């Protein structure tokens, strides 16, 4: 939960929500 | 290594090794051998043998195996190298010049060649028709080299003892069957500081770029043939110049220039027993590599490159031919022992990595064929070999 | 007779070109993947990766970059081919038609210059001012990016540093700047230059040149907030920006080299790093602000995110999803979780894209023994090795067109049934319930039902008609009960629900407001069908009532009202066809007789009488065949029911017999679910079998396979496999992964005492080679035999030798050592797989590497390095030398046919020998004299010989026969030349289609399948001279008419290419271009063949129409 991996870039929140 | 490269080829596909092949072939050099039937003796008109001088393979289609050999009596002999008829391989021969012949140059892609001689002339020989096309005249001392560009078959350059580089075009009309020059560079290699400020070797990099070397100048010069040097009353200035990279203070000169298939890399034999490898594309005028181990005492010693540009073979006054891997100049060379006198000219077959033709001063032309495996069925033990490849001490 | 037809059956799958950006538009994220000559564009959508457009370059993509010049709304694409054909492409959508256009093109090759060792490097200025290329040593090609440059005119800048490893364009620099790592005798250095377009030269450079680690590999240009560059060599990562210098040496990186990199955050904080071992790392660029204003790097940290497939690409798309582009294995789409799992790894695979990878070896086998071959290939390398099988093809029980929805159709609720019992099943969409109903009876079974109107479903049973339902709630369509018979040989449709019951029969049309009496005459015989075949979507409107008579099946067609037998036409299949049902294709309906045993009959149905049409013959299995027309697409094709059912598909007038992808079924009712028509609720006779030109089955091995051979006697595959093992001073050697060789039912180790002829380090990676015996059904490793230490198995053959009835697995191996350029010891071991064990028979130590082995005439001929040997299998089961041939460098490849032998050399071209039985030794019949650097060979005819160059070329050499008696008979003349563009690895003889009716004057003779390193499979088939000339004219006209995507000349692309010669291609026909004739519009089709003469009926050559040309092209593509 550290800043090592959290906060990865997103274009829009819905690009893979229903893969 | 060779086996590892072959094994990994299917899995990883192709790769770039810095030369025009995908395998390290340094382990096969010891397999070169000259058979008893592969050694030819050049004979003069009187009967005594004469030393061959100048020998290279043709570029004509379906005829890339014939070899043209000249001697000091002016005879030009065409041998068949791939033929195994076990007879006289000299399929053609004719007296090209009354005096000595100092260079031959096959027309690219055609069965026509040019012989530059001591008659102060060059002669255009149509091999298939067995007739003389014409005579290039205008040199006044002695032609020393003749060069054709791989990209054109009508313009060739002749460098002579007078110090002139004479550019002839076969398309231009001949007044009386004698070709007149289309360009001329006078005093190309002159030491500003009897005269004999001769150019030794002239070579083509493009259809407009020419690389020339002198006999005492020590500077390798590059000329743009698009420019007109005939009107230049003053001393011409080369587009590029490679100064002498050595500590020797003598009148150093270069006996041979060789370009690889790409043309970017130039190998120059020097009188101080060195071979300097320069790059003709970059800004580095210093030698990229230095090869040594031979003896380039005379100007007759010449070198050649393998068809894949991997190896460089050079003659010597040591009475042997030295093969260096271009990628590793530091490694000891491979020595092609067997000649009884100075090895004058060498020629790696452009269409065959297996064949190397060495023309020496013991009146012998030797064709070295890569024989892999010394254990075979009976028939011939020692007489069937006259030369052998061994690692240098 | 050397005229060949090369067509790619499977397109390349290995990924080498790779980008992401806004290509299709300025709003949708795109992923562009280039696999050799193929470029595919995907739009990242909510569902996932949506295919958008696939195009074929006329070249091998080496550089692909996405750049947006100022003003342009969407990114343009820069593509450079291996032949230096630079082009700029823009995606242009016309509403429905989808095109990508070439805004600029040009060749950038130079006549002087040695190609660089580190390959082609292509970079774009961050401000899109220029394009930089590193093609040759000592030069840097610069293409100005002005809009005037429609021809891509470039200029070359000469630089002192001849050997350049990698060059990148820096960020945040006013003038364009390149930062590159170069190698000189002093070591490796990093240097910066400023490119001046006005001066066309290199200026000083923003910052100095520093000495970097001796193994620096590639450069990353950090974006504006940080600036500078990152040099990631072996065991070291450095950051350079002016005076700022950061260095780290993480222990994790030193294990294997970093191959690929990608940028996760636009500001450059995070990067993804690939590896040769497949592990995925993340590199962190920690930042810190100096009070206010400029921000500076503080520290460099790398973290091991996890393990992926061996990656040629890392590409972060969005939402924590990374595309991993694999060249040695299947590509992946993985997700970076914020937290790890058991055996901590932050990478979880979401999707796998199949890649055939490097096809090292392959074989064509008929496992089913029906007649259609299958391709089993050795694919992948290292941990990605697999055994892909390529095949060409396409109690709940009941069958009925239950029209629950009068217009929506499909199906919501069904009825389950046992053998003799039935019960309505409550399929409330995706869920079912099993609750008994009091009002129903579950002691009888129903085989066929239907719905007419108002959802009037009626329960059907032998005793009577009873209904307890929810939608119908009434027995309106009352089916009569004359004698209470079961539902057998009866056909009913939606319009009427009629089953064959009793014998006192009148027409059954008991439905509201009509009572038809078509069948009024007394008829004792039980007719299988008493319905009509609709033409299209019509219901209740039969164009004709003629179905023929089952008794005789006369060719002349009789209308039902007339009921008079026409002229007799006896057919070979006197036995009546099992089931005759009319099937209506896209616009074509045909009369097909489904005779199960054989003698199938096809006819065309014309109006009224209908006369007769052409007949066709295709054999089937000894099983009853039922014609089942299925309505699930614009083409309402039919479904066969034989041992190997054929789902025939329609063409202009030639229907193709596509094979089903399952084993076999008897009576199945397909579901028309548009979501997944392939996966349905289909049952079987006793089980529940649920159910794309090519189908690929993957059998992971977790080790690199080398060779494969099939043994039908033992029904097993012998596979040569290699395992990478790390060796430690303690414990001997430990395996990296539980691979296939370790995971075997029974295992054995080789024990040969003849190889008495070294200690490695404590971390040396050794290779352990095994022969795996794999079952052909379960594809599991039945046995695994491990060879000796430092012994590599190169060749494998399964054959019967001499007079021994037993079939042997013969493996040629060589003992390899680190200090030997060439192996000097080898073995030819013989195994017999009797029962679960690989018993050893003979050893036959040899002095060299056995590169390839072929069974010749009951004798084994092997290729020790620089030797071709012949071995006799004596009665004492020991190989004995017979004859030798030495005149070769190395006999890498051996192929034979009859008494002739083809030998491939590492330098020299193919060599043709011939065993002479009388004297008993080889004789060099002929030898090609053009140096070609063989990669694979194949013998096509007794004259033509096929060879593959290592420079992605194909050629055919012909044994001259018209030559006069001389040494000129000893020359193999290279008569056919072609530039395939793929590195062919294996040649094989066979086909993936049905091997029947091949003698009907087929245009192509023979069939050769070649598998390449990029994962593509191709077909080479010989053509006749006239057909070759016609195809060559077609090729020229198509090249004139159609436009390449990069405006690349097809003749330039296909021309034979090598570092020395660039001869144009002759004696070869591009199958892809020929087949592309079917994809051009009809006006464009008429533009082609405008003035072409075709001699179809006879010697006269009429003005060829488009229809004849379509016929020719489709007949050509049938074999593909
Ligand atoms: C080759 C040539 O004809 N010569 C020459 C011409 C022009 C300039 C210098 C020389 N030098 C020479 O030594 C000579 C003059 C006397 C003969 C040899």
């Amino acid at each position: 939960m550290a800043d090592f991996l959290k906060g990865l870039p997103v274009y829009n929140k819905s690009n893979f929500s229903r893969f | 290594m060779l086996f590892n490269s072959v094994l990994r080829q299917p899995q990883l596909g192709v790769l770039r090794n810095g030369w025009s092949s995908q395998y390290p072939l340094q382990s096969l050099l010891t397999g070169y051998q000259c058979s008893g039937n592969d050694e030819h003796t050049s004979y003069g008109e009187t009967g005594v043998p004469v030393p061959p001088f100048g020998c290279t393979f043709s570029s004509a289609p379906n005829m890339e195996h014939v070899l043209a050999v000249a001697n000091e009596e002016g005879f030009v002999r065409l041998y068949n190298t791939e033929s195994q008829s076990f007879r006289k391989k000299c399929f053609k021969e004719w007296m090209a010049h009354w005096n000595a012949v100092f260079d031959l140059a096959w027309v690219p892609g055609e069965l026509k060649l040019v012989t530059a001689a001591g008659d102060q002339t060059a002669k255009f020989w149509d091999v298939k028709a067995g007739e003389l096309i014409g005579t290039c005249k205008g040199h006044q001392c002695s032609l020393k080299s003749v060069a054709f560009s791989k990209f054109e078959k009508a313009v060739f350059c002749t460098g002579g003892r007078d110090g002139n580089i004479m550019v002839w075009d076969t398309r231009c009309n001949k007044k009386d069957g004698f070709y007149r020059q289309v360009n001329q560079i006078s005093g190309a290699h002159n030491t500003s500081d009897d005269f004999q400020q001769s150019v030794t070797v002239v070579l083509f990099q493009d259809e407009n770029t020419l690389v020339s070397a002198g006999a005492v100048d020590g500077i390798i010069k590059v000329w743009d043939l698009r420019k007109n040097y005939t009107a230049y009353r003053q001393e011409p200035i080369a587009s590029k110049s490679f100064l002498y990279p050595g500590s020797s203070t003598r009148k150093l000169g270069y006996s041979s220039l060789i370009l690889d298939s790409t043309g970017s890399t130039l190998f120059a034999n020097c009188t101080d027993d060195n071979i300097y490898m320069f790059n003709m594309t970059g800004l580095k005028t210093s030698p990229v590599a230095i090869f040594n181990g031979h003896q380039n005492s005379t100007f007759y010693v010449k070198s050649s490159l393998s068809p894949d540009d991997q190896f460089l073979v050079s003659g010597s006054s040591d009475e042997a031919a030295y093969i260096w891997k271009v990628s590793t100049p530091w490694q000891p060379p491979t020595v092609l022992l067997g000649h009884s006198q100075e090895v004058t000219s060498v020629c790696w077959c452009p269409s065959d990595f297996t064949k190397i033709a060495t023309c020496s001063d013991d009146n012998t032309l030797k064709i070295w064929r890569l024989n892999r495996g010394l254990e075979e069925k009976p028939g011939g033990d020692k007489l069937s070999t006259v030369g052998w490849a061994s690692q240098k001490k | 007779m050397s005229y060949n037809y090369v067509v790619t059956a499977q397109k390349p799958t290995a990924v080498n070109g790779c980008v992401t950006g806004h290509f299709t538009s300025a709003e949708d994220l795109n992923l562009l993947i280039a696999k050799n000559t193929r470029l595919e564009i995907y739009v990242v959508t909510a569902e996932g990766l949506r295919p958008v457009k696939e195009v074929g370059m006329y070249g091998k993509i080496a550089v692909m970059e996405l750049f947006r010049p100022k003003g342009e709304s969407k990114d343009l694409l820069f593509i450079l081919t291996a032949k230096y054909n630079a082009c700029i492409l823009e995606y242009k959508q016309s509403g429905e038609s989808i095109d990508i256009i070439t805004r600029a093109h040009g060749n950038v090759q130079d006549r002087i210059g040695r190609p660089s060792e580190t390959g082609i490097i292509g970079i774009i200025d961050p401000e899109c001012r220029m394009i930089g290329l590193r093609l040759y040593d000592g030069l840097f090609k610069v293409i100005p990016l002005d809009r005037d440059n429609k021809e891509l005119k470039a200029f070359n800048i000469r630089l002192e540093e001849l050997h350049v490893i990698d060059v990148k364009f820096l960020y945040g620099c006013q003038a364009p700047t390149i930062c590159f790592v170069y190698q000189d005798p002093q070591g490796r250095h990093v240097k910066t230059y400023e490119v001046s377009l006005r001066e066309k030269e290199f200026n000083k450079g923003p910052w100095k040149q520093e000495n970097v680690e001796a193994e620096a590999s590639m450069v990353i240009a950090v974006p504006e907030p940080f600036g500078g560059a990152i040099i990631i060599g072996q065991e070291s990562i450095t950051y350079h920006n002016g005076d700022k210098y950061l260095a780290i040496a993480p222990p994790i990186i030193k294990q294997s080299t970093i191959v690929c990199h990608n940028r996760v955050d636009p500001n450059g904080s995070r990067y993804l790093l690939g590896d040769m071992e497949g592990r995925l790392f993340m590199l962190l660029l920690e930042k810190e602000e100096q009070m206010d204003g400029t921000v500076t790097l503080k520290d460099l940290r790398v973290e091991l995110l996890g393990e992926t497939s061996i990656a040629e690409c890392l590409t972060y798309l969005d939402n924590g999803v990374v595309f991993v582009g694999s060249r040695l294995g299947d590509s992946q789409l993985v997700k970076l979780n914020v937290d790890s799992n058991e055996q901590g790894s932050y990478v979880v695979a979401m999707e796998t894209f199949t890649n055939l990878g490097p096809i090292v070896d392959m074989c064509v086998v008929d496992l089913e023994r029906q007649g259609q071959g299958q391709l089993v290939t050795c694919s992948g390398a290292f941990k990605e090795g697999s055994l892909r099988i390529i095949r060409n093809g396409i109690g709940i029980k009941g069958l009925w067109p239950l029209r629950s929805d009068p217009n929506r159709e499909t199906d919501d609720t069904l009825v389950l049934s046992f053998v003799g019992q039935t019960r309505v099943l409550m399929l409330n969409g995706e869920e079912v319930e099993e609750t008994e109903l009091m009002g129903f009876v579950d002691d009888q079974q129903t085989f066929f039902c239907g719905n007419v109107a108002h959802q009037q479903l009626i329960q059907i049973t032998s005793a009577s008609v009873r209904l307890v339902s929810q939608e119908p709630k009434a027995l309106v369509s009352e089916w009569k009960e004359p004698q209470a018979k079961n539902i057998s040989v009866a056909s009913c449709n939606s319009s009427q629900v009629v089953v064959a019951v009793g014998r006192a029969l009148y027409y059954l049309q008991i439905h509201p407001q009509e009572l038809r009496q078509i069948s009024h005459t007394e008829m004792e015989h039980e007719v299988a069908c008493l319905d009509i075949t609709p033409l299209g979507d019509s219901n209740g409107l039969s164009p004709l009532c003629a179905i023929g008579l089952w008794t005789d099946i006369s060719a002349r067609i009789l209308k039902l009202p007339s009921f008079e037998l026409l002229h007799k036409e006896m057919l070979g299949g006197e036995i009546i066809p099992r089931s005759i049902l009319m099937t209506t294709f896209e616009s074509s309906h045909y009369l097909l007789c489904a005779l199960g045993d054989g003698a199938l009959f096809y006819f065309g149905l014309n109006i009224e009488t209908g006369l007769l049409s052409d007949r066709k013959k295709v054999t089937l299995g000894t099983q009853p065949t039922v014609l089942r027309t299925f309505r699930s697409l614009s083409t309402t094709n039919v479904f066969a029911c034989s041992d190997r059912p054929t789902v025939i598909y329609s063409s202009n007038h030639k229907l193709v017999f596509s094979n089903v992808n399952l084993k076999e079924v008897n009576y199945m009712c397909p579901l028309n679910s548009d979501g997944y028509p392939d996966s349905l609720a289909l049952a079987n006779n006793s089980t529940l079998t649920i159910g794309q030109k090519l189908h690929i089955r993957t059998v992971p091995l977790y080790e690199s396979p080398r060779k494969i051979c099939y043994q039908e006697v033992s029904q097993c595959f012998g596979v040569l496999s290699s395992r990478i093992e790390v060796q430690d001073t303690s414990g001997g050697t430990t395996a990296l992964r539980p691979s296939a060789s370790t995971q075997a039912l029974s295992s054995s180790v080789s024990s040969s005492k003849l190889f008495s002829s070294h200690e490695t380090s404590f971390g040396e990676e050794v290779e352990v080679h095994n022969l795996l015996i794999i079952d052909q059904h379960t594809f599991e490793v039945l046995h695994a035999h491990q060879f000796l230490q430092n012994e590599y198995a190169l060749s494998l053959v399964s054959c019967k030798l001499g007079k021994d009835p037993n079939t042997y697995f013969i493996v040629g191996t060589a003992m390899v050592y680190p200090e030997e350029a060439e192996p000097k010891q080898g073995r030819i071991v013989v195994f017999q797989y009797s029962d679960g064990k690989l018993q050893t028979v003979a050893e036959k130590e040899v002095k060299g590497a056995v590169y390839s082995m072929v069974e010749f005439n009951g004798k084994l001929l092997a290729s020790i390095n620089s030797t071709v040997r012949l071995y006799e299998w004596t009665t004492e089961k020991e190989l004995r030398t017979e004859c030798n041939h030495y005149n070769n460098i190395m006999a890498l490849y051996l192929k034979t046919k009859g008494d002739f032998i083809l030998v491939g050399d590492l330098m020299r071209s193919v060599l043709l020998l011939a065993y002479k039985p009388m004297e008993g030794n080889f004789e060099e019949i002929a030898r090609d004299f053009n140096p070609n650097w063989m990669s694979a060979v194949e013998i096509l005819d007794d004259d033509n010989f096929l060879g593959a160059e290592n420079a992605f070329n194909l050629f055919v050499c012909q044994k001259d026969s018209a030559a006069t008696t001389d040494e000129e008979r000893q020359h193999l003349q290279e008569v056919g030349l072609f530039h395939l563009g793929e590195f062919v690895n294996v040649f094989c003889h066979g086909s993936l289609v049905m091997q029947n009716l091949g003698e009907t004057s087929t245009p192509t003779q023979g069939s050769v399948l070649f598998g390449t390193v990029n994962g593509m499979i191709g077909l080479v088939t010989s053509l006749s001279e006239s057909w070759y000339n016609l195809l060559l004219d077609m090729q020229n006209r198509l090249n004139k008419v159609i436009k390449s995507v990069g405006k690349i000349e097809h003749s330039f692309w296909r021309s034979f290419h090598t570092e020395r010669k660039t001869e144009p291609a002759t004696g070869f026909i591009d199958g892809d271009l020929i087949e592309s004739f079917l994809d051009i519009s009809r006006p464009k089709m008429q533009e082609v063949v405008a003035n072409l003469q075709y001699d179809d009926g006879s010697g006269m050559k009429r003005e060829a129409t488009a229809d004849d040309l379509i016929k020719v092209v489709e007949e050509l593509t049938r074999i593909h």
